[PDB]
């Protein structure tokens, strides 16, 4: 069965900086191109970043271009996100999405309502305390 | 040699050979289209516009142009999506006045240029709502420059046709939101399948002109690859 | 020395590069599975030129051999007739060809109907038995005559001027004159449709840098080689003929350039498989 | 709202273990010194044209001499495969059907697709014309396939996840499967037809109960979504197609995943597929133009059925195994022996 | 919200974990057996003469 | 001496 956990998040203050990591399992990770889904509370999904199957083509949406750095562990099999000078409005879920079929430049159900190539997704908080 | 019910079943496989040829004839000569897009993009005032699933019927200079609205399935594209291998070309609406909702629409378009499924449909472009985006730009309060990182290092090329009046900030802001969806779709395809991009302000009446065109176009460059002219 | 051995080497090489390009046109169309309309009338094309070549030395062979002929009577008239089928065939091909696609580039919907295969085949049909009808006045008045000196020659039986002018004004007609302005009319007709959709397009693919439309020549390149080698393959044979009809006790000049017009009215059906070949867009993958 | 997700975590780890434990042999090692099918050839004996757009669908009849083809230009024709003859052209008010089937009687036929609308259609009316007998409505999605069961009783699987029996006669939903967690693309009707088995795009194969209605067994073994399944002849087993270009054989009785049918040289996906009469040979339709045979027994490639130049979109084999029969995208359906 | 489809998911977890699974080696057994028992009117894993099968060409 | 008319000889006219 094709399962994804998300680990890392948690509370974070302003302007910080936090890595989390996605395990994948149940399929060929380097075949398969990962995706990085964001869910910010009363919104509904958008797209954050994707990873080329080999690592190649690396892109980011406008809102965090040039802020989050991700990389690949085709060895592992699992894929890391760095974050770091985050905001308030960055306060939401990151699910970890995978590309519906491998070797497909494709991917249709990235942000999708049901989605089931998708993690439970991992909740993180940005607030001054 | 052969029996009565053997020659009474080739008679009725010939009528029905004639039949499915005549068929066949009557829909060669009407153009299909598929239309998808966002639900703010305003899809459903284009085709009122242009008539005055979902199928919406316009003729222009004795065309028939066949457009389909699928519009009754869930938020998964994924399988339904490959019955229209065969569409004309695929008309792909976008509200350029939200900012915000941009980048998925971008998203969507790259998805769709590059499918599998659809790298031989053109895809004809509507920036539609293009007085809101006009009166936005003209108001100092939300810059596309937060959103996207990348319109403060840009000019508005030489090669730009404005109409007659109008300030160079609109001009320069659709013309950016042109070269986004133009460097996302010669992004691939290797020249096989074309965009068309157009200016929809909600209102005009020449949106069945510019797909008519855009139509005898695609079907120009198909029959140049036909003939192996091009 | 120079006569005897130079001149001829010309016709078997264009025999042989007509042979190979017809041969291997009609293998790759025959052998792919998806045949469509410019499909079948190439292989249509390619096999009147296959049969036009084919016949083609045993007629040569009487001006080589200074006007004997060696293969007897009936056959002379059996290969004349046949070589005027196989040149009424390629010029009707040709029209035709010329016709469907300036009317698939230029009007795809106007008539949508004549384009389908099944009417496509059936018009090639019929084009190919109106050729074979067109030279029945051939069989009639194609004989061996006998000369002075005891040659003799495949001939015609024409001798009155009233005749020969009707002859000649038929067959150059229906070959390259009536042809020739269709084909023309439907590459200009072509062209600035080409140019028109070219310079309209323009709004939607200037805005930004991208590919520019591959430009308007490059992409009507196979029609213009066609009609140039056309034009210099049959024109030279045709105006020939025309000057003949006013012409009496032929010199020796006059008669070398009429065989080598002759020779150069093949030249047309062994170009134009190279033209398909190579100079298509890309066709060799096919093979 | 957290302890009902572990509660399921450790039910899923206990099904594994179950699963696991009871793995002690593997199919491909007993059937190691089964002596191997060989090379079978089969060759193009009838070809049907007449089509004008892409096929979606097909199915044989009981007799082994009528079949039925769906297409995308709203055509619905029943060919005779031994005379090559067009028995009916039924007009379509859909034009995007992209599912069909033939009642086990001959008496009606079923089709439909984007409509949401699965339309039976009698071919054996009063005054002669095939026409509607009833169409039947309730799917908030597209219909992927159908099957009838008998001339009054239809199982649906549609694009809206769920699977649904329908009473002709009546018109509604007898029994409604809501297992699926997206996009239910194929289902496959057991011989004894007291049960059926579905794949979804969830890359998961769920067992149903036609009269009691729940779930009894799923299968998880998938990688991506799954659009091709079918009973093997004996009834206790069944194998799916997905886009992995894997076909992975599937036990009722054993939970698990007895062999996966693969080549490294092979990375399209798959679009149909169907097991022989006695089961030994596994056909499977590709994307790359091309269908391939596998031996069910041995997983190794037995021949190719290379006879189309566009994407293979169905196959079906005639009850009596004398022909299989290949549809393509190029809107011709060939007929292989 | 998701309260009442969690239960439903554990139910039929649990209706799945409720039933034999009998071993791999049995249902081999089984195909192998009725693979091998079928062998002989499979047309397509044996081919049939050119006399008895309707598409003769 | 021999005229020509069509790839093939013809009778010359005289006077």
């Amino acid at each position: 069965q094709v399962q994804l956990q998300e680990s890392g998040g948690g509370l974070v203050q302003p302007g910080g900086s936090l890595r989390l990591s996605c395990a994948a399992s149940g399929f060929t990770f380097s075949n398969y191109k990962m995706n990085w889904v964001r869910q910010a509370p009363g919104k509904g999904l958008e797209w954050v970043s994707d990873i080329s199957q080999s690592g190649a083509s690396i892109s980011y949406t406008g809102s965090v271009k040039g802020r989050f750095t991700i990389s690949r562990d085709n060895a592992k099999n699992t894929l890391y996100l760095q974050m770091n000078s985050l905001k308030p409005e960055d306060t939401a879920v990151y699910y970890c999405a995978r590309c519906p079929a491998p070797f497909t430049r494709d991917c249709f159900d990235v942000t999708s309502t049901t989605y089931a190539y998708r993690g439970q997704g991992t909740q993180v908080t940005v607030s001054s305390h | 040699t052969v029996s009565a019910e053997d020659k009474a079943a080739a008679e009725r496989s010939k009528m029905i050979d004639k039949n499915l040829r005549e068929d066949g004839e009557k829909a060669r000569r009407t153009l299909r289209l598929l239309l998808l897009g966002a639900d703010n993009s305003g899809k459903s005032t284009i085709v009122k516009q242009m008539r005055i699933i979902f199928e919406t019927k316009f003729q222009v200079d004795k065309v028939n142009f066949h457009m389909f609205d699928v519009g009754g399935q869930r938020d998964e594209r994924r399988k339904w999506i490959q019955c229209f291998n065969d569409v004309t070309a695929i008309i792909f609406v976008v509200d350029s006045s939200d900012y915000n909702r941009l980048q998925e629409a971008l998203n969507d378009f790259k998805s769709i240029w590059n499918n599998r499924w659809l790298r031989t449909i053109s895809v004809i472009l509507f920036l539609n709502k293009q007085d809101l985006l006009a009166e936005k730009v003209l108001a100092g309060k939300s810059k596309i420059e937060d959103y996207f990182p990348e319109f403060a290092r840009y000019t508005t090329p030489e090669d730009a046709t404005p109409e007659p009046g109008e300030d160079p900030r609109v001009t320069r802001a659709k013309y950016f939101i042109r070269k986004e969806f133009v460097d996302i779709s010669t992004a691939s395809g290797d020249g096989r399948h074309i965009c068309y991009p157009h200016f929809t302000c909600a209102v005009d009446t020449e949106n069945a002109r510019r797909i008519f065109n855009d139509c005898k176009d695609i079907i120009l460059q198909m029959n140049l690859r036909e003939y192996n002219l091009v | 020395v120079v006569d005897t051995v130079i001149l001829p080497s010309m016709i078997g090489i264009i025999c042989s590069t007509g042979l190979v390009g017809n041969i291997l046109i009609v293998f790759t169309i025959i052998r792919s599975r998806k045949k469509t309309v410019p499909d079948i009338y190439i292989c249509n094309l390619a096999v009147a030129d296959l049969v036009h070549i084919v016949g083609m030395p045993f007629l040569i062979h009487q001006w080589a051999r200074g006007g004997e002929w060696v293969f007897g009577g009936p056959l002379c008239t059996i290969i004349t007739s046949l070589d005027t089928c196989n040149q009424f065939a390629c010029s009707a091909i040709m029209t035709v060809m010329s016709v469907d696609r300036y009317f698939a580039l230029v009007q795809p919907f106007r008539l949508t109907r004549w384009r389908t295969r099944y009417k496509t085949i059936r018009i090639n049909l019929g084009l190919w038995a109106a050729s074979f009808i067109l030279a029945l006045p051939v069989w009639v008045y194609s004989k061996v005559i006998k000369f002075k000196d005891g040659v003799e020659s495949c001939a015609f039986d024409l001798t009155s001027p009233d005749d020969v002018l009707w002859y000649t004004l038929y067959l150059t007609i229906t070959t390259f004159f009536f042809p020739l302005p269709l084909i023309l009319v439907c590459y200009i007709l072509i062209l600035c449709y080409t140019w028109e959709m070219y310079q309209q397009n323009k709004d939607a693919r200037c805005c930004n840098p991208s590919v520019p439309k591959q430009r308007v020549m490059k992409l009507t390149k196979m029609v213009l080689v066609y009609v140039v080698v056309f034009i210099l393959s049959a024109a030279p044979y045709h105006v020939i003929q025309l000057v003949n009809l006013q012409m009496e006790q032929p010199t020796l000049a006059f008669y070398v350039g009429y065989y080598l017009s002759i020779c150069l009215s093949y030249a047309s059906s062994s170009i134009n498989p190279f033209l398909y070949i190579l100079l298509s867009g890309n066709f060799q993958k096919r093979l | 709202l957290d302890q009902l997700r572990q509660e399921a975590e450790q039910l899923k780890n206990q099904i594994r273990d179950a699963r696991k434990a009871c793995a002690d042999a593997t199919l491909s090692q007993i059937t190691n010194n089964i002596d191997p099918v060989g090379r079978i050839q089969m060759r193009t004996r009838r070809t049907l044209r007449g089509h004008l757009a892409k096929i979606y669908a097909m199915h044989w009849g009981t007799d082994s001499r009528l079949l039925v083809s769906a297409s995308q230009d709203g055509k619905l024709i029943i060919w005779d495969s031994y005379t090559t003859n067009k028995v009916h052209a039924i007009p379509l008010r859909s034009s995007w059907v992209m599912t069909c089937a033939y009642a086990p009687s001959g008496n009606y036929v079923a089709c439909g697709g984007l409509d949401n609308i699965c339309s039976i259609y009698n071919l054996k009316t009063r005054e002669g014309n095939v026409r509607v007998s009833r169409e039947l409505a309730g799917h908030t999605g597209y219909l992927s396939c159908c099957r009838f069961l008998d001339d009054n009783q239809i199982v649906t699987s549609s694009g809206d996840t769920t699977c649904a029996l329908w009473d002709i006669e009546t018109g509604q939903q007898t029994t409604t499967f809501t297992g699926h967690t997206g996009d239910v693309m194929s289902l496959s009707l057991a011989p004894d037809t007291r049960l059926f088995v579905s794949g979804a795009c969830d890359a998961s194969a769920k067992l149903w109960d036609v009269r009691e209605g729940m779930c009894r067994q799923t299968f998880t073994g998938h990688e991506s979504d799954i659009n091709a399944i079918c009973f093997f002849p004996n009834g206790n087993a069944f194998a799916t197609g997905s886009d992995d270009a894997t076909c992975r054989l599937f036990d009722l009785r054993a939970d698990q995943e007895l062999m996966t049918y693969s080549h490294d040289n092979i990375i399209c996906g798959i679009t149909s597929v169907s097991f022989s009469k006695s089961g030994r040979l596994l056909l499977a339709g590709y994307d790359d133009f091309n269908c391939n045979v596998w031996d069910a027994l041995k997983a190794d490639r037995a021949g190719v059925l290379a006879g189309h130049d566009n994407r293979v979109s169905c196959l079906g084999v005639t009850d009596d195994g004398m022909a299989v029969a290949t549809g393509s995208w190029d809107s011709f359906l060939k007929i292989w022996n | 919200a998701s309260i009442a489809q969690a239960r439903k998911l554990v139910e039929q977890l649990k209706m799945e974990a409720n039933i034999d699974r009998i071993k791999v080696s049995k249902a081999a057994a089984d195909l192998m057996a009725y693979c091998e028992a079928h062998a002989k009117e499979d047309p397509l894993l044996t081919p049939v003469p050119a006399s008895e099968n309707p598409f003769r060409e | 001496l021999r005229c020509m008319l069509g790839r093939v000889y013809r009778p010359c006219w005289q006077v």
